[PDB]
């Protein structure tokens, strides 16, 4: 780990305590299966736009 | 125009202007402007720039975008068909190359 | 040094002289035992057997292992007549397949004959392809395996897994798929390494839901997937940019499959760590599962091993990770695990990330030193070299020097545009990130010239002309097309000058047209640039980038967050300056109207006063007035000033460009100040007398207190001095004390790390008096403009004073001319090759080898040039240095004959033409 | 001596080659003003006045 991790409360250090799980596997399937969270359009961009 | 992503709207309106003083010959410049920002053609985009080529007679510029329409399968206005039913009554494109 | 073989050849035979081509020091010893004269310390080389023995041990302690696999799909692959019978037969069992069936097979003209079936292959133990019933099937598998007997194979179970990989590797999954399904249907069974050689297609490709389709498909046929299976879909979520799904799979290899991990799976992990973002942790998980696969596994680490994590730890520019990268290479080289072109540029990576060019351009000829090539990676993290030395740039303490970094940044440029001359006079292809280096390189150059010099707007202008014609020009030059960074540097350009329109633009065409997926750090970009921007909402579209970071799966760091809040509290000025501004306008707009209506005008006449004065009250008594001011005061002066002077709202008829009221810059203050009626004695920044460049002050006043005392007093009493009672608190121990403090800086001074003070009135009125008519006849302000008033007497005027530098011009020696003084100042000779260099200094046959190219190549075509006799080299060291004090005198005495001989003998040739 | 990364040592060369023809010029005038140019604070009044 990182040492910040273990004596800071800040929120994305959360992160750190659970295991290394797959980024298509957390987030929700598309049409065609697993797929990247970052490949989906409106993910990616912001509402403004 | 160099810094804000304008939309097919925003040249609508620029189409419009240009066809308010006889400009049907720029307001085809302002298409060619539209495609080469990348912005895509909207039917109602396509409905003014086919009126524009009735009175500046531009078959040629006609033919791109009739065959742009059926390739992006938009649904033809009433303004849009009687004008390329008029390009075809005088340079009988439609009926030379089956494409109705 | 970052010296050239041939230099370098030619630097020891200057250091060596004569005797570097003759006998060697082992042959001198073996020449002093045969004739009797050696000593008692050397070791006589009585034997040579078994010294040839002990040195070959001594050798084999450091011999490399072969590590090249002769792998039987790469010469499948490789072979394209083979792959093309393989391409035809799977296109024949795809389009149609066989009938397996009995007697009259010869019926298709597509499976022709080559020169009770299935009960004879259920009872034998027999499969089904290798029976010949004289069917369609039977000619396809006489057909398929007349084609992989060609290329080596043997149609069984270990063949077709190299053909099907053969085939994925190339595409062709349905192909593959074809022949696996006709290799299946004909008794050779579906084994799990044949499933293996089906994932590989879409490892290779990167679809994940045909590796787990593929999985679910060996597992629903009762096949346990061994580990080769959850490795290709290890590299299937690699390939496919989901790193920490490695280590998921990993992990339930380990809990429920039960499978130990082999080296490959270390080094895929290793792989997916080394570009792993989803936590903050990879370089820690990184460096404990290397220290659990060596100490507690007992593996021993291989090169790809070595290779993944030198990789991983070239990222971060700590230098504990930076020295444990080091010590690694180092580790790889004594453990018989010779550097190649993948060693040198994690070296060039590691020595990148802290910008130092010294490392990078040693790393470039000791790779050249060794004949290995560098290929466009090692110049492109050159050029990012340059980026990195560019940035850590110490400029305050330019600052304190009065130096601009103007020209360091001209050579940073060159160096670089030299580098991109260099790559297309060779003739190699054009890669997407050395131009994508150059365009980094432009844009943050731009950036720093707007940061440290915001003055010089010229420098500006050229470094975004530069900009622009890389970004506009350079991509389509070599058809190349614009990538994630190639977006990144740009939109960090535009986020750096608050073109955010532009910026927006270009962020949603890259994100809608071309479909790319923006990395974190122009995700940061358009996140400050917003926060930066004092407009109003500039917060409320951060936090949309903040939320786009989030339910895309980009990592949000702490320390985003805290700069977030250290940027939104920086530019809370850059608001309150907006808001203001708005009040401004306003004030200016109600002034214009009220001027104009007139109530001004019915407003200054004090008719209140005049009715009520100020000596009688509402009832008609006298009251106490205070007495008038001296109008010589500067009270009085100050509210003349206030009254008499123009108004606030006439300074300035319209704002500034950007949101802000007028008076920032120094000429709207100037103007101002011209509209008051007050004449600025500071009319630019360099008259600002700048209290954050002292040194010895705030020193002082941190430890013992403020030495003036009297600076903050109002009517007498704010002043900090020393009591007069004496002791502890007294004048006697506070001046004693700042002594020892300014001793401190006396000794900074004598130790080189401040420069040396001028000449003060207290120290020449102390001097030799002779020393202080030197002084007032010669106008010197430093002990410096002193010693060379003393040591150059030519130098003076008649009237004893001081000639100032330009007017002295040192002599410049000749040695300074020779190839390896020349290629220390080049700055490109570490980015050029050996031929190129050689081309560049002589162009004949004595550079010329005839490919392999060293130092002891030169020297021994030196050696047999020096003993037929072509070469002819004077005997004894030409260049001499480290053992006399007087040893530059010595060599420039032993090269005036070869230098004058250089300088004289073509004009020789051009007198002897007959021009 | 026909190389692209000579420039500025020929630069300095002519600087340093400047600079003692300058000197030559400063020493041999500063030679002919301690021989001769004693006597003119003794020449004749008939000379300096012509």
């Amino acid at each position: 780990k990182v040492p910040h991790s273990l004596i800071y409360n800040i929120y994305p250090y959360l992160e750190e305590i659970r295991r290394r799980k797959g980024m298509m596997a957390m987030h929700p399937p598309g049409k065609d299966g697993l797929l990247m969270p970052d490949r989906v359009v409106d993910n990616r961009l912001p509402d403004h736009l | 125009s160099g810094k804000l992503k304008l939309d097919s709207i925003c040249y609508l309106a620029l189409i419009k202007a240009k066809m308010s003083r006889g400009g049907y010959a720029e307001a085809l410049a302002v298409g060619r402007e539209q495609d080469a920002d990348g912005v895509p053609f909207l039917p109602h985009t396509y409905t003014h720039l086919l009126e524009a080529a009735e009175v500046a007679d531009d078959g040629e510029m006609a033919l791109e975008l009739a065959r742009r329409m059926s390739s992006e399968q938009w649904p033809v206005s009433d303004r849009g068909r009687e004008a390329l039913k008029k390009l075809s009554t005088r340079h009988h494109w439609e009926e030379v190359a089956e494409y109705k | 040094k970052a010296l050239s073989p041939y230099a370098q050849a030619l630097r020891h035979v200057a250091l060596r002289g004569a005797t570097a081509f003759g006998p060697g020091a082992k042959e001198m010893e073996l020449d002093m035992l045969r004739k009797g004269t050696l000593p008692a310390d050397y070791r006589p080389p009585v034997q040579g057997r078994w010294d040839d023995t002990i040195e070959r041990w001594a050798y084999a302690w450091q011999f490399p292992a072969e590590e090249e696999q002769d792998d039987i799909t790469k010469s499948v692959e490789r072979n394209a007549s083979g792959m093309q019978a393989l391409l035809e037969i799977g296109n024949k069992l795809l389009r149609s397949p066989p009938s397996p069936e009995p007697l009259s097979g010869k019926a298709s003209k597509l499976y022709p004959p080559v020169g009770r079936a299935e009960e004879l292959s259920a009872k034998y133990n027999v499969p089904m392809a290798y029976i010949d019933d004289s069917s369609e099937a039977s000619n396809a598998s006489k057909s398929l395996a007349l084609v992989m007997e060609d290329v080596g194979l043997e149609f069984t179970e270990d063949g077709l897994t190299v053909v099907i990989s053969a085939l994925s590797r190339q595409g062709y999954g349905t192909i593959g798929r074809a022949i696996f399904d006709f290799a299946s249907a004909m008794g050779l069974g579906p084994s799990a390494e044949m499933y293996r050689a089906l994932m590989k297609y879409a490892s290779r490709r990167g679809d994940v839901n045909e590796s787990m389709a593929l999985i679910e498909e060996m597992k629903g046929n009762g096949i346990t997937p061994r580990i080769g299976n959850w490795h290709e879909l290890m590299y299937t979520f690699y390939k496919a940019k989901d790193y920490p799904a490695v280590s998921q799979i990993v992990d339930n290899m380990k809990m429920y499959a039960n499978i130990e991990p082999n080296e490959v799976t270390f080094v895929l992990q290793l792989k997916a760590l080394a570009k792993d973002n989803s936590q903050l942790n990879s370089l820690p998980e990184a460096i404990q599962l290397f220290d659990q696969m060596e100490n507690v596994y007992g593996f021993i680490a291989s090169r790809p091993h070595y290779d993944a994590m030198m990789f991983h730890l070239s990222q971060s520019p700590r230098p504990e990770m930076r020295l444990r990268c080091e010590e690694l290479a180092h580790k790889m080289e004594l453990m018989g695990i010779v550097w190649n072109a993948n060693t040198y540029l994690n070296l060039i990576r590691s020595a990148q990330v802290v910008g130092d060019v010294a490392a990078v351009e040693k790393y470039l000829s000791r790779m050249r030193e060794e004949g290995i090539p560098a290929s466009i990676g090692h110049l492109t993290w050159a050029v990012q070299a340059h980026v990195q030395s560019m940035i850590r740039i110490d400029y305050d303490a330019l600052k304190e020097k009065d130096e601009s970094p103007l020209p360091t940044w001209l050579e940073h440029l060159e160096t670089c545009f030299g580098i991109y001359e260099l790559v297309v006079r060779r003739g190699w292809v054009m890669q997407l990130p050395f131009v994508n280096a150059l365009l980094r390189l432009t844009c943050q150059a731009t950036i720093l010239s707007m940061e440290r010099t915001p003055d010089e707007a010229e420098t500006i202008g050229r470094f975004e002309e530069q900009a622009n014609k890389i970004w506009n020009h350079t991509f389509d030059e070599w058809q190349l097309q614009k990538d994630v960074y190639s977006y990144e540097c740009y939109i960090a350009l535009l986020a750096h000058q608050q073109r955010i329109d532009e910026a927006e633009k270009l962020f949603q065409e890259m994100i809608l047209k071309k479909d790319l997926s923006p990395s974190r750090r122009t995700y940061h970009c358009m996140i400050f640039m917003h926060l930066s921007s004092g407009e109003e909402g500039g917060t409320a579209r951060a936090l949309r980038y903040l939320e786009a970071m989030e339910r895309a799966g980009i990592q949000v760091r702490p320390s985003l967050l805290k700069k977030i809040v250290r940027v939104n509290n920086a530019a809370g000025y850059k608001r309150d300056m907006k808001r203001r501004a708005r009040r401004i306008m306003q004030a200016r707009e109600e002034y214009l109207a009220r001027k104009e209506e007139g109530v001004s005008f019915g407003e200054g006449g004090k008719e209140g006063a005049s009715n009520q004065r100020a000596d009688v009250d509402a009832e008609g008594n006298s009251i106490l007035e205070p007495l008038a001011v001296s109008p010589t005061s500067t009270l009085a002066w100050w509210e003349k000033w206030k009254r008499e002077t123009v108004s606030k709202h006439e300074l300035f008829t319209e704002e500034g460009a950007d949101g802000t009221p007028k008076g920032e810059t120094f000429e709207e203050k100037n103007e101002a100040l011209r509209m008051m009626g007050i004449t600025s004695s500071f009319q630019t920044k360099d008259l600002v007398p700048q209290p954050d460049r002292q040194k010895l002050l705030p020193l002082i006043r941190r430890e013992e207190g403020e030495i003036a005392g009297s600076l903050w007093a109002m009517d007498g009493g704010e002043l900090s001095y020393p009591k007069d009672g004496g002791g502890p608190q007294g004048w006697g121990v506070r001046l004693w004390r700042e002594r020892q403090l300014v001793k401190r800086e006396y000794q900074k001074v004598l130790d080189g790390y401040r420069p040396v003070p001028q000449l003060s009135t207290l120290g020449n009125s102390v001097r030799t008096a002779g020393d202080q008519l030197d002084i007032e006849r010669s106008g010197a302000q430093t002990p410096g403009e002193l010693s060379d008033y003393r040591n150059f007497p030519d130098n003076r005027f008649d009237g004893g004073q001081l000639k100032p530098e330009s007017e002295a011009a040192p002599a410049v020696p000749f040695s300074a001319e020779l190839v390896w003084q020349g290629e220390a100042n080049d700055k490109l000779s570490p980015y050029k090759s050996d031929e190129e260099i050689a081309l560049e200094n002589d162009n004949t046959f004595f550079s010329s080898l005839s490919t392999r190219r060293s130092k002891f190549d030169y020297l021994e075509k030196w050696r047999d040039m020096y003993r037929h006799g072509t070469l002819e080299v004077p005997e004894g060291p030409t260049l001499n240095f480290g053992r006399t004090p007087d040893d530059h005198k010595e060599t420039m005495a032993a090269l005036v004959r070869g230098w004058y001989q250089r300088n004289r003998k073509e004009p020789a040739s051009e007198e002897e033409l007959k021009r | 001596p026909k190389d692209k990364r000579l420039e500025s040592l020929h630069e300095k060369r002519l600087r340093y080659l400047a600079h003692m023809q300058m000197e030559r010029q400063i020493r041999c005038v500063r030679e002919n003003a301690k021989l001769f140019d004693g006597v003119e604070n003794m020449p004749e009044a008939a000379q300096c006045r012509e």
